């Protein structure tokens, strides 16, 4: 059943189609008549399933394109490593991590760009970076530029290998359709190899390289005097000097005396006091345990050898008296349509990225990362934005599947049909939830504003006035803080210092982590988050469920996935397509993520980050004003945007001037998007008619007829420039402020 | 009072009767020589009326009654 | 042609939905579409979901004329099935509507009279200023 | 002089600004080793600033109260280099690019498939047309006088 | 090779080459003739 | 809905056909006590007429609102209490 | 644009510091920093956790306007 | 209560009739075109105003025109 099936030389390698711009489409291949052709060409390029109708070619194209993206990522990684090997102060930073600002980008002297080369320290001039690569390299045990250069060369070699593999598997030996549909074998191989073996290999690297080097670095040994990584493998005496249990070899492993390895495979919470990061011995036991768990999990599904579970039978077995046929029919959908798989994977990847952001600020895994405030803020905001984008894409491509690949014949009385049959109730109840949340949270904010303006602060929803405490979150914090005594007795400390119990970790006169109190303002802000998230879900789910039909337009599935309207009739049918629902969900996702990152920035600056002096007295960056000033909209406007933007607007003439320039440019681009968002196509078409007359009067009219952008293109351009402007504004603001005060 | 000292008195537009106020607002909005919360006028009608010969409150009352009559007409 | 009547024919096998009739059908008109099938088949309901059509006559209540016509168009272009639909009023009056003379509208048939045809180009219409303070619309002329 | 503006060399505030910039650069320089690369870069910036200020002062620019140069564009003979000369150079270059673009469009218009040459440029023909743009004003006046520059029968809408 | 020449004549590629050459020329001019505010001639 | 078979359309039963049912309507006539009904029909029956109810509601609301507004004690309303502190001078010495 | 220009020029004239306008009006960051951010201080401090001023109504109207303008979108 | 007009530039390709979602249009025998048929709009009371007929008409300018007017429970496309 499961076997390798390929075709020899399916597509001939030639440059002939490179001279046919629209070869992939049967309508675009005829050439252009209007300027719409160019946009259609660049818009339909990578939409493979609209060109052909057979799954084999689509699957082969997807495989090769994924090879290409892998090659691009390898080029990017090689570039980062090389630019850190040649244009950085990584060694000087290694000597003095707490005073040297990381820097890996250097600008040329041309038009006054000199001012951007700041005094980051270590006898170096360059742009301060916030990607956190220095901390990752230090945790990996890298102590020289030669190792980084070797890694860059290896990355380039891997990029070449990925390019060759993509060419090979498209133009020379293309797998057949039966090869791609081996989902059981794919899950077995990926889940066991890619995850378990990769985690086991990283655990091996940590145990054999990173533990001794970082142990010596934390002790105080100068980086130039530390022996090279292979000297701990060729001479086990050194590694036994650092961790004495290595002197026993692998005998405790095979005799099940695993407690002998307890000095480098620990289970201890908290952070390293010297570096303010997680202990690397815990990271060793945990990448090892993850490897074991994934390797066990990967031997589950049935393949050529009889044993194992079959996913089709499992899906067909779980059904009950409330859901008719249950999960029947999903296997064919998920082995027949790429779009359903894309939707599921995008949703999971976005949620996982958001989880990564939370867990990474709460438990800083790298040395000297917690006390580098700019890196923490940058990483959190970046991966949060990425997760939001991915979760919106999930809904987009799920709606694409519903419009194109849905087949009512296969889905008679399963979960999909019954979901499509009670959609009005779902949307109605979710509408009520959105309205209820919006009122009882934002109205609380407006009530606070009005009470404060009227001179009645005793009638507000504040800690000193009427209180709204988050009792459930407080109880969860207290429970998690007392785990190392009752429910996880083998732990030394709690999972993170953010729980109520614990102490303060300070590295170089700066607070790394600290217990985070939760009060009325935190109650308000999490319920704001809940409001925005349920509203975004409402928009996207309404788009997905009503993608095929409604009461307004019974035959919406005939018009396609991406169409502007169905005319001015029935009162007006603008934006009835699932594409426009994604178009609005993008705006609401932007709103939600902006509120989330603002909450994170203000709360951290006000209650966690700060400078500590003798006698253990803590002074925070904004002096704990979040609890009192964040309960009002005026409080936000005055004490966050007005107060914290002083750095970006005063950065002219310093090394931070680029941040102010991009601050202004982003406000500009965001404003510029409104002219595409607020207007329509007919006005611009008529104006273009007049301009075309002007060009015609001088015999210089173009052969390709100019046309106004289509309706869908107008919406897409508006939303793209809008998102770019807003996100770049926040980027410049955050980076300027946190580089100045961090 | 404004006519007596034009450069040191703030003109008053209309009084305030808002049941939703608290005491600090009542203290804060008592400007001019008023006995209660008031609004300071920014329309410039004090200067315009003073320049054209109006001097007392009876003049303004007579003007108001006359304009009522004109609107009725 | 003599317009057909209505009878008591079985409905398709459907499990229910929230996209069905509402109070408008109770206090206003609602529509019924009839067709004959050679075999039981699964088709997509215009209101959302999948149903099974019976072998022989079928009858279906719908809330709008557009729903009936969309379902009939799909039936004709996908199953090669002829169909009729009517309009029902609350008092019991039944109005036969789609194949008004038994021939589908895209086929020219004798006995049909033009309605709304103007014997000029669209550019020969008059000016709104000429018909000022008059009830004409310059396309009714 | 003009509009009560003083020359840059005579003005105080120009020299004050130069002193302030040099002082800031030297204050930055105080942190590095004398022979290191940052010191050399900062010294290069300092020399460039000195040269720029000397050139601006010696070129004959008027200076405002705030100490910054101002431009005169009313046609004065003493300030032609501020506006008129760069304006003429730009007009020449822009006329060149526009004229060669129009010539290429006209030459492509009579082809088997003008749109294909509209997206995929005929490089040899384009190079020939581009090289013939040196004397664009003469050709432009020639076609203006010859009556081959404008059109008379063009598409319009309902008036 | 004819197909390669035809591909290299497409609008995006030619625009990239032309704007790269123009940007390089302007950058080199500003490297050798910097801080030019008024035209000396 | 004739209901005999999969037939759900029947011109004879148009209320069943259109789904015009009473989901929870209950027609049991005995709910309350006789003397309760006597008392409530005697007293609450005055407001049955609707135009008189409108007039009474408007006049009563206006009278109540005016009386409460014009007779509220200063210790309850801050607007009637008035200022109690010395006024603050303006920026340029303008009062 | 017209009213911004008039207001900033007259603010600088009335404060006696015309040099700030003469120097900061030639670039857009000058506008954003020295007009709006600089002159919004007392406005946004109309009411705070420490009490309220007579500018409380104007701060409330400022937020109200930002909100209605947003709602139009 | 929209109004649909047909003009004498019609060629009788029948695309508008096929595009109509509410069966407002129909073909009528005619003389004046090679197809010898023209479109008619007898059921204008059922027109919703979608203007699919106008999108389907091949002619310099449209031979079928829709003029939006008074709105009705059928024109508004209400299922409730
Ligand atoms: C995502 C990949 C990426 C990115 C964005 C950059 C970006 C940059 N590189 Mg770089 N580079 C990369 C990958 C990358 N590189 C790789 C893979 C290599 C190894 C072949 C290099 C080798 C390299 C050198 C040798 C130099 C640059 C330089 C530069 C800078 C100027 C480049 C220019 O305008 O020409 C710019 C910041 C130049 C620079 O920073 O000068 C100060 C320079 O001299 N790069
Ligand atoms: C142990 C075996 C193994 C391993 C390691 C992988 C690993 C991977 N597969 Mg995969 N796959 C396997 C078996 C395996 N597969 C089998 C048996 C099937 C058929 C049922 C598939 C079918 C399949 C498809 C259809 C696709 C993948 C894709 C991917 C990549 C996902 C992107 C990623 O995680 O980037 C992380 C990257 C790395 C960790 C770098 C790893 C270094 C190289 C790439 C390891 C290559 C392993 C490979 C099996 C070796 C082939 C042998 C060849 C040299 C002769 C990843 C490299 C996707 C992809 O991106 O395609 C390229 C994709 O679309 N796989
Ligand atoms: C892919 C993972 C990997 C690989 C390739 C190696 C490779 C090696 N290990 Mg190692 N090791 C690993 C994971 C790994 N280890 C893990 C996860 C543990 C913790 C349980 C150990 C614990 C360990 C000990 C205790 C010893 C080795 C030793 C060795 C060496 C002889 C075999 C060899 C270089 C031996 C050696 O020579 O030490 C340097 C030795 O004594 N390893
Ligand atoms: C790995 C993730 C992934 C993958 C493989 C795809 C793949 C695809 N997307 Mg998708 N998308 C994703 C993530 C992803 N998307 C996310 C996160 C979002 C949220 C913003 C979207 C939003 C989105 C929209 C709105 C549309 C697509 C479309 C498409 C298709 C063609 C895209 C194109 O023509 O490029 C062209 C590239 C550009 C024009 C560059 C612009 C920058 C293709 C199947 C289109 C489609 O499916 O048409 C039927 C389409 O309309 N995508
Ligand atoms: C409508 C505005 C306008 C226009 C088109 C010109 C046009 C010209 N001016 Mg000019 N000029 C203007 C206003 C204008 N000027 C004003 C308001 C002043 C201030 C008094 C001057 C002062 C001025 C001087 C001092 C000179 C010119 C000169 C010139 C010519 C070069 C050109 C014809 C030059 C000229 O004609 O030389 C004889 C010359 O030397 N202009
Ligand atoms: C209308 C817009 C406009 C105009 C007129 C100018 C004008 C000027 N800029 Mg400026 N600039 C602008 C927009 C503009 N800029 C924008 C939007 C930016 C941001 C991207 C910049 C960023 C900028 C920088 C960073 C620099 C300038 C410089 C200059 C000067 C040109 C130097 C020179 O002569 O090169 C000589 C080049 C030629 C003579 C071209 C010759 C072409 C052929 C070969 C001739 C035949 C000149 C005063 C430079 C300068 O010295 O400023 C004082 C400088 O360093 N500008
Ligand atoms: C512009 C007219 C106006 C006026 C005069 C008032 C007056 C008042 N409002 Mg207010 N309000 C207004 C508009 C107005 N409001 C608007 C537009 C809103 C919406 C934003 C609100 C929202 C609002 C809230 C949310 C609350 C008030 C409250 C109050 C009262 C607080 C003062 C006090 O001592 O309470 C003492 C008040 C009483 C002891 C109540 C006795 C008055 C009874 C109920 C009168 C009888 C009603 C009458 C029959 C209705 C006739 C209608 C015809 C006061 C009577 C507070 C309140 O109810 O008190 C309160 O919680 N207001
Ligand atoms: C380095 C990594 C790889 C880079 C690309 C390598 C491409 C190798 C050849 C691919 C095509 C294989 C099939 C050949 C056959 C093919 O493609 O079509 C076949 C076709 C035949 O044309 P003829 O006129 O010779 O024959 C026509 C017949 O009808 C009668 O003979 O064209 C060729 O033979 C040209 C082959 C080279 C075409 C590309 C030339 C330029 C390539 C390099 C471009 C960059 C140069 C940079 C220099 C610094
Ligand atoms: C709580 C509801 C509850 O018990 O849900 C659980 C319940 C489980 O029903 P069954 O036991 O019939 O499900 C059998 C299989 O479909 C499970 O995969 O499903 C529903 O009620 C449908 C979804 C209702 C969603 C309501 C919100
Ligand atoms: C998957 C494997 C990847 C790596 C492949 C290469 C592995 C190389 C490391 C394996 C050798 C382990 O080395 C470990 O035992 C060696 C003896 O066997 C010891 O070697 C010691 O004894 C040897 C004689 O046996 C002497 O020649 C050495 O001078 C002495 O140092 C090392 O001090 C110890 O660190
Ligand atoms: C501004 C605007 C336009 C007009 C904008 C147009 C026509 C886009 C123009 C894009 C660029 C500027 C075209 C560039 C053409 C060539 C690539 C130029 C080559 C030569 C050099 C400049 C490289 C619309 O068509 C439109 C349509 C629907 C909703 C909103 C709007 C809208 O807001
Ligand atoms: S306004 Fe635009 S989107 Fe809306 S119905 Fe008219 S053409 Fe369609
Ligand atoms: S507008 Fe729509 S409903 Fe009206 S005639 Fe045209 S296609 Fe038919």
């Amino acid at each position: 059943e499961v076997k390798i099936m390929v075709e020899k030389d399916p597509v001939k390698t030639s440059f002939e189609k490179w001279a046919k711009p629209g070869h992939f489409s049967r309508t675009l291949a005829k050439g252009p008549n209007t300027t719409t052709w160019i946009w259609n060409l660049h818009a339909d390029a990578h939409d493979f399933d609209s060109h052909t109708n057979d799954l084999e070619e689509i699957s082969r194209k997807v495989f090769s394109a994924h090879f290409g993206q892998l090659a691009v990522i390898f080029i990017w990684l090689s570039g980062m490593y090389f630019h850190g090997a040649r244009f950085s102060n990584y060694e000087a930073w290694l000597s003095d991590p707490t005073h040297i600002k990381p820097s890996a980008q250097v600008v040329w002297p041309i038009v006054g760009q000199k001012i951007l080369n700041g005094d980051v320290g270590g006898g170096f001039q360059g742009i301060q970076i916030t990607s956190g690569f220095f901390q990752l390299w230090r945790a990996s045990g890298i102590t020289s530029e030669l190792q980084l250069y070797t890694t860059a060369i290896g990355g380039l070699i891997f990029a070449a290998l990925m390019l060759f593999a993509g060419w090979f598997h498209y133009h020379k030996a293309a797998p057949k359709l039966a090869w791609f549909q081996n989902v059981e074998s794919m899950l077995n191989h990926h889940l066991a190899g890619l995850l378990g073996l990769g985690s086991l290999a990283w655990a091996g690297h940590q145990v054999h390289v990173s533990l001794p080097i970082n142990r010596l670095l934390d002790a105080g040994v100068d980086p130039k005097e530390i022996p090279l990584p292979h000297e701990f493998i060729l001479n086990r005496d050194l590694l036994a000097q650092l961790y004495p249990s290595f002197s026993k070899g692998l005998t405790p492993f095979f005799t099940l005396n695993w407690s002998e390895y307890s000095d480098f495979l620990t289970f201890r919470g908290g952070l390293n006091p010297v570096t303010g990061g997680l202990w690397l011995t815990d990271t060793a036991h945990h990448h090892l345990a993850i490897a074991v768990l994934f390797l066990v999990a990967g031997h589950m599904y049935r393949t050529n050898f009889g044993i194992g579970h079959s996913m089709k039978e499992i899906l067909e077995a779980h059904k009950g008296p409330f859901t008719g046929e249950g999960h029947k029919g999903l296997y064919e959908i998920l082995t027949t349509s790429w779009h359903a798989q894309l939707a599921i994977n995008l949703a999971m990847l976005g949620s996982l990225t958001i989880i990564v952001a939370h867990h990474m600020y709460a438990m800083p895994p790298y040395p000297y990362l917690a006390t580098d405030y700019a890196t923490q803020l940058s990483l959190f905001t970046h991966h949060m934005w990425i997760g939001g984008f991915l979760v919106v894409g999930a809904a987009a491509h799920a709606a694409i599947f519903m419009v194109r690949d849905y087949d009512p014949t296969t889905q008679y009385n399963n979960l999909l049909d019954r979901v499509l049959r009670h959609r009005d109730a779902i949307i109605s109840h979710l509408n009520w939830v959105c309205i209820f949340l919006g009122f009882h949270s934002f109205g609380l904010y407006i009530h606070n504003d009005t009470m404060s303006a009227l001179g009645r602060p005793q009638d507000m929803f504040s800690d000193t006035a009427i209180q709204l405490q988050p009792v459930f979150a407080q109880w969860i914090q207290n429970t998690h803080a007392l785990a190392p005594s009752l429910t996880a007795p083998n732990a030394t400390a709690s999972t993170s210092l953010t729980w109520g119990g614990g102490d303060l970790v300070a590295v170089g006169g700066k607070v790394a982590l600290l217990p985070i109190p939760l009060g009325t303002a935190d109650f308000l802000v999490h319920h704001i988050h809940a409001f925005t998230i349920h509203v975004t879900v409402l928009i996207l789910l309404k788009g997905v469920l009503f993608a095929r039909s409604s009461r307004l337009i019974p035959d919406k599935a005939n018009l396609g996935f991406r169409f502007p309207c169905d005319g001015p009739g029935r009162g007006g049918t603008c934006q009835v397509s699932a594409w426009d629902h994604v178009f609005l969900g993008l705006f609401w996702m932007y709103n939600a993520i902006s509120v989330v990152i603002f909450h994170f920035s203000w709360k951290m600056q006000s209650d966690v980050w700060g400078s500590i002096s003798d006698q253990g007295v803590v002074t925070h960056i904004t002096g704990g004003n979040f609890a009192q000033s964040s309960i009002t909209i005026n409080g936000w406007l005055r004490d966050f945007l007005w107060a914290q933007a002083s750095q970006v607007i005063q950065s002219y003439g310093s090394s931070l001037s680029a941040y102010g320039l991009l601050f202004l440019g982003a406000h500009f681009v965001w404003a510029f998007s409104l002219m595409f968002l607020f207007s329509g196509r007919g006005y611009w078409q008529e104006l273009i008619e007049s301009i075309v007359w002007a060009h015609n009067k001088l015999k210089v009219a173009p052969a390709i007829q100019p046309r106004a952008l289509s309706i869908v293109q107008g919406r897409a351009v508006g939303v793209a420039h809008y998102l770019l402007g807003g996100i770049a504004t926040t980027w410049a603001f955050f980076l300027a402020r946190i580089i100045s005060v961090g | 009072a404004w006519g007596q000292d034009p450069l040191h008195v703030r003109p008053i537009a209309h009084a305030i009767w808002d049941p939703h106020f608290g005491q600090p607002a009542v203290e804060a909005f008592t400007r001019g020589g008023a006995s209660g919360p008031v609004n300071i006028a920014y329309s410039g009608v004090y200067q315009w009326w003073y320049t054209i010969g109006l001097r007392t409150n009876q003049d303004l009352y007579g003007g108001s009654i006359f304009l009522l009559f004109v609107s009725a007409l | 042609t003599p317009p057909t009547l209505n009878a008591d024919t079985p409905a398709p096998i459907f499990g229910g939905s929230t996209g069905g009739l509402l109070r408008k059908a109770q206090v206003e008109e609602f529509y019924v579409i009839t067709w004959e099938s050679p075999k039981e088949q699964i088709f997509e309901m215009p209101t959302g979901g999948a149903a099974i059509m019976r072998s022989g006559p079928n009858l279906l209540k719908l809330a709008r004329k557009e729903q009936c016509l969309a379902l009939g168009a799909r039936l004709r272009t996908k199953f090669k099935i002829q169909y009729q639909f009517y309009r029902v009023f609350p008092n019991g009056e039944v109005q036969y509507l789609h194949p008004k003379d038994g021939v589908y509208p895209e086929k020219v048939n004798a006995g049909r009279s033009p309605v709304g045809v103007n014997n000029r180009s669209i550019g020969k219409n008059a000016n709104p200023a000429e018909l000022k303070f008059a009830h004409k619309q310059a396309y009714d002329l | 002089d003009v509009a009560g503006l003083t020359p840059c060399k005579e003005s105080k505030g120009f020299a004050k600004r130069e002193k302030q910039e040099i002082k800031k650069l030297e204050s930055r320089l105080k942190l590095y080793a004398p022979d290191s690369a940052p010191a050399l870069a900062l010294n290069a910036t300092i020399e460039k600033t000195k040269r720029r200020f000397a050139f601006y002062g010696n070129e004959g620019l008027l200076c405002g109260t705030d100490g910054l140069p101002h431009l005169i564009v009313d046609g004065d003979q003493a300030h032609l280099g501020e506006f008129v000369y760069p304006g003429l150079v730009f007009l020449y270059i822009a006329g060149w690019i526009g004229w060669v673009g129009r010539a290429y469009l006209i030459d492509v218009r009579t082809s088997k498939k003008p749109t294909e040459k509209e997206i995929i440029i005929d490089v040899p023909l384009a190079l020939r047309i581009m090289s013939k743009g040196l004397t664009w004003p003469v050709a432009a006046i020639g076609e203006l006088r010859s009556g081959k520059l404008v059109e008379k029968s063009a598409n319009i809408t309902v008036s | 090779m004819q197909d390669v020449k035809t591909y290299l004549s497409t609008a995006p590629v030619l625009a990239t080459l032309w704007f790269g050459f123009l940007a390089g020329l302007l950058i080199e001019i500003n490297r050798f003739f910097p801080d030019a505010l008024v035209l000396p001639l | 809905k004739y209901g005999e078979k999969s037939v759900y359309f029947d011109l004879g039963e148009i209320d069943n056909t259109t789904g015009n049912w009473d989901l929870y309507g209950n027609d049991d006539p005995n709910r309350y006590n006789g003397f309760q009904n006597k008392f409530f029909e005697t007293f609450a029956g005055a407001f049955t007429k609707r135009g008189l109810l409108l007039k009474f509601l408007v006049l009563g609301g206006a009278t109540t609102i005016g009386y409460l507004g014009s007779t509220s004690s200063p210790d309850l309303l801050a607007i009637k209490n008035g200022p109690k502190q010395v006024p603050v001078m303006g920026p340029r010495g303008r009062k | 644009w017209v009213t911004f220009y008039w207001h900033w020029k007259h603010i600088t004239l009335w404060q006696g510091n015309v040099a700030q306008f003469n120097e900061s009006s030639t670039y857009l960051m000058g506008w954003l920093r020295d007009y709006l951010w600089l002159n919004s201080s007392q406005l946004i401090n109309g009411y705070n956790p420490f009490g309220m001023n007579s500018l409380s109504v104007w701060a409330w109207m400022f937020l109200f306007g930002h909100l209605v303008w947003a709602t139009g979108f | 209560a929209h109004s649909v007009k047909i003009y004498d530039t019609c060629i009788g390709c029948t695309q508008c009739v096929r595009a109509c979602p509410t069966d407002v249009l129909e073909m009528v025998p005619w003389d004046g075109c090679k197809a010898s048929q023209i479109a008619s709009a007898p059921r204008t009371e059922d027109c919703v105003g979608c203007k699919r007929c106008e999108s389907a008409c091949p002619t310099d300018f449209l031979s079928v025109r829709v003029y939006l007017g008074a709105e009705t429970t059928r024109s508004m496309g209400l299922a409730y």
